[PDB]
C-alpha cells in the first residue's frame, strides 16, 4: 500500500487534496472555495505581520497604522494587501454562496455543510467589522458606535450589554483593545468552521453543475482541479495587483484617514460596501428592534432554503423560471447594496422597503411557489 | 452517498467502452479558434435573456429613483420635496 | 442633499502621476515643498513628515540637514534635570505652527486648520480637490449666499463656507528654479507635494506593480496552457455504448 | 532535442536545478530591464534626473 | 558570592497579613500612609497609587478628596491654548517629589530613589526586607568596610553600601491615633502600607481563595466517590477460564 | 445506527472522547494528557483576555500589566492564573514526557506521536519564552537579550539574523511588538500539533503500564476515563488555587517587577525554572556555538529513543536495572535544573559538566547497553 494511503496523517491530506474523488464536470464557479482559502491564507499572513507593528492602544493605534505605511519596509504593501483582500474575501464569498444557491448545493444531502457555511459567513462579517475599527479613523469610530448601539435594542438588558461590550460608556480605548484581541482570534475560529464544512461535505462529495450524481464518473482532485485552481489563482492575483499597486484606496473611505474624533460626526456613516445590503434591510424597518431582527433574519433565512425549495431536481441548470427568479433575486441584492449607501431621502426610502420585501419573499413565497409549479411542468411536459 | 475508489456507489456499469489519448499525443488547443468564437457565441446567446432582463429592469429602477432624488433637491423640486417629506 | 451641501465636484486634471507607469514630477514636488514652507506652514502642520523623508525625493542630505539644524527641538533634561533645547536632526519631524488645538483655533477665528500629511487621501478628489479648492475662490459669492462670520465662499467646500481665506496670489512665492509663480502654478505644485506627503511609496509601488503585472500575466498564460494540456485526455474522451 | 531532454529534463533533480538557475537569471535580468525601462518612460521626472542641480 | 555581595537575609517577622486567612491590619495601613507622606515622599514617588485607591482602605471618600484638592495638577489648555492648573481629584495619581530622573539623582548625590509602588514585590523578602532595611542601619559600619562617598552601611542591602541614609528616628512622625512612633513602629507600619501598595487585591484574593479551596476540596472528595462508584464493575470483575 | 456513529462530525468527537477504546489498566500517569489539555484551555482563555487589556508598545507594556493587576476587574486573577499556569503546563509536560519514557511510549508503533510530541515541547518553550518577554520587566528584557544573542553563534549570518529577529540593534519596541503577535499565534500552532499527535496515536491506541497489547480487553473512554480525569482535574485546581490565591508570586522573579532598563544589568540573569536544565547544559560547553548545539541536541536527542532502546519488551515495569537507570536520569535532570540557577562558581562548574555528560550518556551509551543486557537476562533467566 502507498504511504499516502497507509499513514493516517498523510491519508487525511490525501483524502482532501489528492485522491479526493471529484465530479469530472465542475465549472469555474467551483473555484471560489480555493480562492476563499487563498484569501484566508493572505489575511492570516498579512494580519499576523500587521500585528507585529500595530499598537492597539487608542492613543497610538492610528499613528501605528501610519508608521506601517511610512516606515516599515513594505508596510504599505502588507497594509494595502490586508485591506483589499478583505474586500476580495467578500467578493469570493458572495460568488461562492451564489453558486451554492443557483446549483442547489444546500439541498439534501448537503444541508450540514451549507448550514455550517451560514455560520462561516456570520463569522466573516464579525471579523471584518472588528478589523475595520482597529484603524481608529473617523469611519472606524463612528461605524463602531452606530453598529454597537444596535445591541441597545435587545429588550431590558440591551443598554447594559452595550456598556459591557464597549468596556465603558462610549467607544474608546477599552473597545479598541478588545477588538484587537478578538479580531486576531476570529480568523482562527473561521478556519476551524471552514474545515468543518469541508469534512461535512466529504460524506456526499461535491455537487456538480448538472445536479446529478457523480458517483458514475469521478476524477482525482489532483492533478485536474489543482491545475484548474491555478488559473483562477492567477486571475485573482492579477485583480489583487491592480488594486494593491495601482489603486489601493479605491474600495475605501477617505474619512478613515482622519483620526477618530468623538466630537465631530462624519457627513455620512456607512458600513464597508460588503455590509451595505444588510444595512439597507435594517433601514427599511422603522422600528429599532424590528430593524435589527430583520437584518439578522436576512442572513439566518438562508438556513431555510433546504425546506422552502420544493423541487424534485437539484439546482437551476434546467429550470428556466427558477433561473429568471434567481436573476431578479441577485440584482435585487445588488440594488439593496446601492441603497445602503444613499442618503435617507425620497424616493429611496420606499424603494428600500420594496426591495426588502422582495428579498424576503424570495425565500418565503416565490421559491416555494415556483419550485412547486416547475415540478408539475417537468412531469406533465415530458409525459 | 459517496464511497471511495473501487466502491464509489455507482449502479453497476457494463457495456460502456471509454477511449482517450495521452496529453503528449494531443494538441491541447485543437479547435480553439472555433470554440472561442462559435461555441462561446452559442453559449452566451442561450443565456443572454436571464442576465439582460433582471439587469435592465433593476438598472432602470435605479436610474428613475436616482434622477428623481436629484431633481427633488434642486430649486425646481422644492415643492415636491416638501410634500415628499 | 443639495449640490451645495455636497460641494462642487473638482475637475479631473492631468497630473504627471496619473498613469499606471508614471511617477511624480520631482521638480514639482520640490517647488510644492517651497509653497508649503512659505504659505501653508503658517497655519498647517505636516506632522507625519520627517526631514529624512525629503532626502532623495526633493532635497539632498545636506539641504535637509540645513533645514533641520535651523530649528530647536526639546532635548533630554540636563544633569540638574532642567529643560534644554538642541538643533534639529534628520530624524526629527517637521514642527507645526501651533502648540495645541486651542492655540490653532484662537489664531483662525475658531476654525482648526487640519494637518496636511494625509489630506490628499482624507478627501474625495485627492490632488484634484486640493487644486480646485485653492484656485476656486470666486471674487464674489453667488448672489443669495449668506456667509457666517469668518467664512469665505468656496464652491468646492461642502456647504460653501470655509474658514480658510484665499492664500495663493500671483507672486507670493519666488521659486528657486525660476518658474513663474502664478496662483495656478503654486496650487499645482503644492497639490503634488501634498499627494506625495500622503503616499510617499507611490513611485516605488507602481514600479513593483509593473513587475507583478508582467510576471502574473505570463504565469496566467502558462497556467492556461498547462491546465489544457493536463485536461485534454478528459476533454477528448469518447464512448461506445453497447447495451448489455 | 534528445540531448537537451537527456541533460536538463529527464532527471527531475536536473530539471529543478535548471528551473532554479533560470529563475535566478530571470530575477536579475528582469530587475535590470525594468529599472531601465522605468527610468526612460519617467525621464526628467525622478530625483536622479534633477539631483545634479543641487 | 560572598554573603556581603548578597546582603544579609531578613528575619521572618509575624506580619498580621501572614496566614492564609489573614487580612492586612488597616489601622497599620493608615499609619503607614502617614509615614510615607511625612518621610519617604520627600524622595520617593508612589506613582501607581491614585487618591481613589486609599478610599475604603485607609481613608474615607472625604479625607482622600481633601488630600487631592490640596494639590495642583495640569489641566487642559485654556481657550488661547495657554497652560492651566486645576485642583486634584480622586482619579489623580499621587504626585512624585521630582520632575524627572535627573532631578531625582541631583538631589540624592547621584542615586535614584525607586518608585515605591511595587517595591514590596520587586525585592526578595517583601515586607521583611523593607522592615529590615529601614531598621538595620548600625551606628558604626563593621571594622574594615570602606564606604564609597555618599554611601551608608546597611547589611541588608547587597554590597552593604546604600545611597539612602537612615531616616526613621523615634518621634519623626506624630501618629494621629496616638500610637508611639518608634523607629520599629514606623518601619512596621510603612512596610505594611507598601505591601498593600504592591498588592491591593490581597484581602479580597485570600477570601476568594478560601471559597475556592472549600468548593474544590468538596468537589475532589465527590469526584473520588463518583469515580469509585463508576469503576466498581471493572475493579470487581472475576474470571473463570476453561482452556478450550 | 446511533447518530454519534452515523454523522461524520459527531463520529470524530465520538472516536476520541466517547467510544474511543482504551486499555482497562491506565494508571494516574495517563492523566497528564488531559491536564495538558486543561492548561492549554486555561492559557487560551486567560491569554486572550489579557490581550484585551495589554498594550504591546514598549512605552506602555509594563504599565498595561500594572493596569491589569490594579484596575481591571479580576485582572489580578487572570494575570496570576496565566503566569502560574505557564509553570503548571511545564510540570504536566515533564510528567507526561517522564511517563512516556518510563513506559516505552516512544517505541514502535508509536514513534510518530512521540516525534510530534518532541515538536510540541519545542513549541511550548518558544511560546513561554516569548510570553515572558511581554511584561517588559528587567528579567523580560535581559532574558530576551541573552537568549536571542545565542543566535549570533550561527556562523557567518548569526549577527544579521539577530538584528533581523530584534527588528533593530538591541531588544526594544519592535521586538516586544513582534513577540506579542507571535506569542498570540504560537498556542494555536501548539494546539494543532497536539491534535496531530493524538491522531497519530489513534492508529495504535494508548499504551498501558504493562507494556502489552490491550486489544484483548478494552474500556470505553467514557465514562471510565472521563470520571478518572475529573479526580486529577480537581487535584490540579487545588494546586492552582494554592498558588494563584495564596502565593501568586512564589514561582516568579522579583526583578520582573522592575521596568526594563537597558543600562542596569540585574544581579543574575536566569531563565524561568522550567528552562533551567537546558541552560545548565549550555553553560557546560565552553564554546558558544558548542553550547548552543548541545542545548538544542538535549531536546532533539529525544528523537533517537526509538533506536537506542534495544529492548524486546516495552517499558520499565518489569526491568529493575532500567528502573534504576531511569531514576538516576530523572534526578540528574533535576540537578541540572538546580545548577542552571547557581552562580558560575566552583565547584558548580565541573559538576555541571559531569551532569551534562551523564545526561547525554543515558541516550548514547547506558540505555543501549542496559537494554541489551536485560534482553539476555530475560531469556537466560527464564530458561
Ligand atoms: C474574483 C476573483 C477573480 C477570479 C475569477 C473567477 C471567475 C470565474 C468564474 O466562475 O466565471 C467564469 C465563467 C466561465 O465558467 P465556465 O466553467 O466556462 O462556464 C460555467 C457555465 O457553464 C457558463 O454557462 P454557459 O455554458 O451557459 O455559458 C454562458 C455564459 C458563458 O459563456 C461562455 O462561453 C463562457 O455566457 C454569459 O456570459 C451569459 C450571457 C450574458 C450576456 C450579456 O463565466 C461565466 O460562466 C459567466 C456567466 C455568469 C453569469
Ligand atoms: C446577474 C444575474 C445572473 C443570473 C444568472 C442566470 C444564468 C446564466 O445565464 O448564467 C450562466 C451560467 C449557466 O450555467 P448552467 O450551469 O445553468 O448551464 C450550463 C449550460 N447548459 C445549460 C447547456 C448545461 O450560470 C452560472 O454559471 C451561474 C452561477 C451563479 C453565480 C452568481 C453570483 C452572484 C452573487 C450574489 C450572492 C448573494
Ligand atoms: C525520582 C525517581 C523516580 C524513579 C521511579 C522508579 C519507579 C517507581 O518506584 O515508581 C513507581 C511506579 C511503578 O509503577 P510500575 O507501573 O512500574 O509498577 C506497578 C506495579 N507492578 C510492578 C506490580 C506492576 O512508577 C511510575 O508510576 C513511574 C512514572 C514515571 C514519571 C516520572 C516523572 C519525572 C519527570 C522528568 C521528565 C524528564
Ligand atoms: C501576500 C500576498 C501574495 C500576493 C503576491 C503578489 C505580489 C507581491 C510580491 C511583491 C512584489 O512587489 O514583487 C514584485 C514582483 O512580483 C512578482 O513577481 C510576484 C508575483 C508572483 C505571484 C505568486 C507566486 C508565488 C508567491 C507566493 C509564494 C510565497 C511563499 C512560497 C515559498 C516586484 O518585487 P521585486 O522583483 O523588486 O522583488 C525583489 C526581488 N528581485
Ligand atoms: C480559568 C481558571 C479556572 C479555575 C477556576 C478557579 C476559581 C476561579 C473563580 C473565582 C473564584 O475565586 O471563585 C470563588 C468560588 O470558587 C468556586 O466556586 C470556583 C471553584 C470551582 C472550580 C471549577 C469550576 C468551574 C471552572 C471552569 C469551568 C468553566 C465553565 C464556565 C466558566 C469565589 O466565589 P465568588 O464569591 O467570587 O463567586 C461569585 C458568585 N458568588
Ligand atoms: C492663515 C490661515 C491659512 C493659510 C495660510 C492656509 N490655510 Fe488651509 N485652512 C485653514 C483653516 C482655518 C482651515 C479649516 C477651514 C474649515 O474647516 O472651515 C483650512 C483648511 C484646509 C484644507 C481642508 C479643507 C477641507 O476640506 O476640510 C486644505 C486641503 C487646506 N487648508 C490646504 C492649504 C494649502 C495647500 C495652503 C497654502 C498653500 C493653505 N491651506 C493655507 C487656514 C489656512
Ligand atoms: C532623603 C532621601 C530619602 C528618604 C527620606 C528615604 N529614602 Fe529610600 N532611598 C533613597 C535613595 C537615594 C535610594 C537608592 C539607594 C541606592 O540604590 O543606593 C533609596 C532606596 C530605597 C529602597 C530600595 C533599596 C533597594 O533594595 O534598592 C527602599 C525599599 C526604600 N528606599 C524605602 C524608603 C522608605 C520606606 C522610606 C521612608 C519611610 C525611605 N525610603 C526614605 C532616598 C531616601
Ligand atoms: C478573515 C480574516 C481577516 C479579515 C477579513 C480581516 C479584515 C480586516 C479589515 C477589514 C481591517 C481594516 C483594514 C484597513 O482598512 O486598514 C483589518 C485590519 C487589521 N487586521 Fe485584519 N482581517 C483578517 C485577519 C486578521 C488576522 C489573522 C490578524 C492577525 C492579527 C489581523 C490583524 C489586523 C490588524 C493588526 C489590523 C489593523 C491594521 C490595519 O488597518 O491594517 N487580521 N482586518
Ligand atoms: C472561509 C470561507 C469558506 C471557504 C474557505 C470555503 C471553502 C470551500 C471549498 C474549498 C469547497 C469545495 C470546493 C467548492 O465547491 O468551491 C466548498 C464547498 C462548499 N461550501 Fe464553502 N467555503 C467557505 C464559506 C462558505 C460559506 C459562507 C458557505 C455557505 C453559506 C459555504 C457552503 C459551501 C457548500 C454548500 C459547499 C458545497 C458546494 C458543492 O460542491 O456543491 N461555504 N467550500
Ligand atoms: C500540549 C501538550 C500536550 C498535550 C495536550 C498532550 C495530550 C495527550 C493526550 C490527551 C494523550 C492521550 C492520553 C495520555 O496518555 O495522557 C497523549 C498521549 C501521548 N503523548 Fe501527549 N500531549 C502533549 C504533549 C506531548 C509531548 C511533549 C510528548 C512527547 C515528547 C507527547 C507524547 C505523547 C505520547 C507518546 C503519547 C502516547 C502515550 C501512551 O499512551 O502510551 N505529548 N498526549
Ligand atoms: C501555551 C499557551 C501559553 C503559555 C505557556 C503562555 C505563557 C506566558 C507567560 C510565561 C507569560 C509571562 C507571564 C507573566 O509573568 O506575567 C505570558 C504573558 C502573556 N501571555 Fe501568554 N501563554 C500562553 C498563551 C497565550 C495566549 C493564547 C495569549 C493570547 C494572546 C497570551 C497572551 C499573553 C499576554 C497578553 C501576556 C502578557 C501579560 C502578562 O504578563 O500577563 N498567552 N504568557
Ligand atoms: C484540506 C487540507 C488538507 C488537510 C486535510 C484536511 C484535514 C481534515 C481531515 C480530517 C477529517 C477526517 O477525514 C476523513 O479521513 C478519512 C481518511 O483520511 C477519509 O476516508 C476516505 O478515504 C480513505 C482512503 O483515502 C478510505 O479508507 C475511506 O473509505 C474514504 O471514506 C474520510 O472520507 C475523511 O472524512
Ligand atoms: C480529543 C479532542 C476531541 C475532538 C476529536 C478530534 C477531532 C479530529 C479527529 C478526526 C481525525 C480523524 O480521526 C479518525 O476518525 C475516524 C472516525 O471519526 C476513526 O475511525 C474509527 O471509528 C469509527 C467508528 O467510531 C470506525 O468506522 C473505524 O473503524 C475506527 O477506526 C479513526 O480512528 C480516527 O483516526
Amino acid at each position: 500500500m502507498a504511504l499516502r494511503k497507509k499513514n493516517s496523517l498523510l491519508n487525511m491530506a490525501n483524502s482532501y487534496v489528492l485522491d479526493s474523488p471529484q465530479p469530472s464536470n465542475l465549472n469555474y464557479f467551483w473555484n471560489f472555495g480555493s480562492l476563499l482559502a487563498l484569501c484566508l491564507v493572505i489575511q492570516l499572513a498579512t494580519g499576523i505581520t500587521l500585528a507585529m507593528h500595530y499598537t492597539s492602544h487608542a492613543s497610538l493605534a492610528f499613528d501605528s497604522v501610519e508608521h506601517i505605511m511610512r516606515d516599515v519596509n513594505f508596510g504599505w504593501f502588507i497594509r494595502y494587501a490586508h485591506a483589499n483582500t478583505a474586500s476580495f474575501f467578500f467578493i469570493c464569498i458572495y460568488a461562492h454562496m451564489g453558486r451554492n444557491i443557483y446549483y442547489g448545493s444546500y439541498k439534501t444531502p448537503r444541508v450540514l455543510p451549507w448550514s455550517i457555511g451560514v455560520i462561516i459567513f456570520l463569522l466573516l462579517i464579525i471579523t471584518a467589522f472588528m478589523g475595520y475599527v482597529l484603524v481608529f479613523g473617523q469611519m472606524s469610530l463612528w461605524g463602531a458606535t452606530v453598529i454597537c448601539n444596535l445591541v441597545s435594542a435587545i429588550p431590558w438588558l440591551g443598554e447594559d450589554i452595550v456598556h459591557f461590550l464597549w468596556g465603558g460608556f462610549s467607544v474608546g480605548n477599552p473597545t479598541l483593545q478588545r477588538f484587537f484581541a478578538l479580531h486576531y482570534l476570529m480568523p482562527f475560529v473561521l478556519a476551524v468552521f471552514a474545515l468543518l464544512h469541508l469534512i461535512a461535505l466529504h460524506t456526499a462529495g461535491s455537487s456538480n453543475p448538472l445536479g446529478i450524481t457523480s458517483n458514475v464518473d469521478k476524477l482525482s482532485m489532483h492533478p485536474y482541479y489543482s491545475f484548474k485552481d491555478l488559473i483562477t489563482v492567477f486571475a485573482f492575483l492579477l485583480m489583487f495587483t491592480l488594486f494593491v499597486f495601482f489603486s489601493p484606496d479605491k474600495l475605501g473611505h477617505p474619512d478613515n484617514y482622519i483620526p477618530a474624533n468623538p466630537m465631530v460626526t462624519p457627513a455620512s456613516i456607512v458600513p464597508e460596501w460588503y455590509l451595505l445590503p444588510f444595512y439597507a434591510i435594517l433601514r427599511a424597518i422603522p422600528d429599532k428592534l424590528g430593524g435589527v431582527i430583520a437584518m439578522v433574519a436576512a442572513i439566518l433565512i438562508l438556513l431555510i432554503l433546504p425546506i422552502v425549495d420544493r423541487s424534485i431536481i437539484r439546482g437551476n441548470a434546467f429550470k428556466p423560471i427558477s433561473k429568471l427568479l434567481f436573476g431578479f433575486f441577485i440584482c435585487n441584492f445588488l440594488l439593496l447594496g446601492v441603497l445602503g449607501q444613499v442618503h435617507i431621502e425620497p424616493p429611496f426610502i420606499v424603494l428600500g422597503q420594496i426591495c426588502t420585501i422582495f428579498y424576503f419573499s424570495y425565500f418565503l413565497i416565490l421559491l416555494p411557489m415556483v419550485s412547486t409549479i416547475e415540478n408539475i411542468f417537468f412531469y406533465i411536459g415530458s409525459l | 452517498y459517496m464511497g471511495w475508489w473501487g466502491h464509489m456507489g455507482s449502479p453497476p456499469q457494463k457495456g460502456i467502452a471509454g477511449y482517450t489519448i495521452s496529453p503528449f499525443a494531443a494538441r491541447p488547443f485543437a479547435g480553439v479558434v472555433h470554440a472561442a468564437i462559435f461555441n462561446t457565441f452559442r453559449r452566451t446567446k442561450n443565456q443572454a435573456l436571464f442576465v439582460i432582463l433582471p439587469v435592465s429592469f433593476f438598472y432602470y429602477v435605479w436610474t428613475q429613483a436616482s434622477e428623481k432624488n436629484e431633481w427633488l433637491y434642486t430649486k425646481a423640486g422644492r415643492h415636491e420635496l416638501a410634500k415628499a417629506l | 442633499m443639495t449640490a451645495a451641501e455636497h460641494g462642487l465636484h473638482p475637475a479631473e486634471y492631468p497630473w504627471p502621476q496619473n498613469g499606471m507607469l508614471s511617477t511624480f514630477d520631482h521638480a514639482s514636488l520640490r517647488r510644492g515643498y517651497q509653497v508649503y514652507k512659505e504659505v501653508c506652514a503658517a497655519c498647517h502642520s505636516l506632522d507625519r513628515i520627517a526631514w529624512r523623508n525629503l532626502v532623495g525625493v526633493t532635497h539632498t542630505t545636506d539641504e535637509a540637514k540645513a533645514f533641520a539644524e535651523e530649528l530647536e527641538y526639546d532635548d533630554e533634561p540636563d544633569d540638574e534635570g532642567n529643560p534644554r533645547k538642541r538643533p534639529g536632526k534628520l530624524a526629527d519631524y517637521i514642527p507645526g505652527p501651533y502648540p495645541n488645538e486651542q492655540a490653532a483655533r484662537a489664531a483662525n477665528q475658531g476654525a482648526l486648520p487640519p494637518d496636511l500629511s494625509l489630506i490628499a487621501k482624507a478627501r474625495h478628489g485627492g490632488a484634484d480637490y486640493i487644486f480646485a479648492l485653492l484656485t476656486g475662490y470666486p471674487d464674489e459669492p453667488p448672489a443669495g449666499v449668506v456667509l457666517a462670520p469668518g467664512m469665505n465662499y468656496n464652491p468646492y467646500f461642502p456647504g460653501g463656507g470655509i474658514g480658510m481665506a484665499r492664500t495663493l496670489f500671483d507672486g507670493v512665492v519666488e521659486y528657486e528654479d525660476g518658474t513663474p509663480a502664478t496662483t495656478s502654478q503654486m496650487a499645482k505644485d503644492v497639490a503634488a507635494f501634498l499627494t506625495w506627503a500622503a503616499e510617499p511609496e507611490h513611485d516605488e509601488r507602481k514600479k513593483l506593480g509593473l513587475k507583478a503585472i508582467i510576471v502574473i500575466s505570463a504565469m496566467l498564460g502558462l497556467s492556461v496552457y498547462i491546465k489544457k494540456f493536463k485536461w485534454s485526455p478528459i476533454k477528448n474522451r469518447k464512448f461506445i455504448y453497447n447495451p448489455p | 532535442a534528445t540531448t537537451f531532454y537527456n541533460v536538463f529534463v529527464k532527471r527531475n533533480s536536473a530539471f529543478v536545478a535548471t528551473i532554479l538557475a533560470s529563475a535566478f537569471v530571470f530575477d536579475m535580468t528582469f530587475e535590470t530591464a525594468i529599472d531601465n525601462f522605468w527610468d526612460r518612460i519617467n525621464a526628467g521626472k525622478q530625483w536622479k534626473d534633477i539631483r545634479h542641480k543641487y
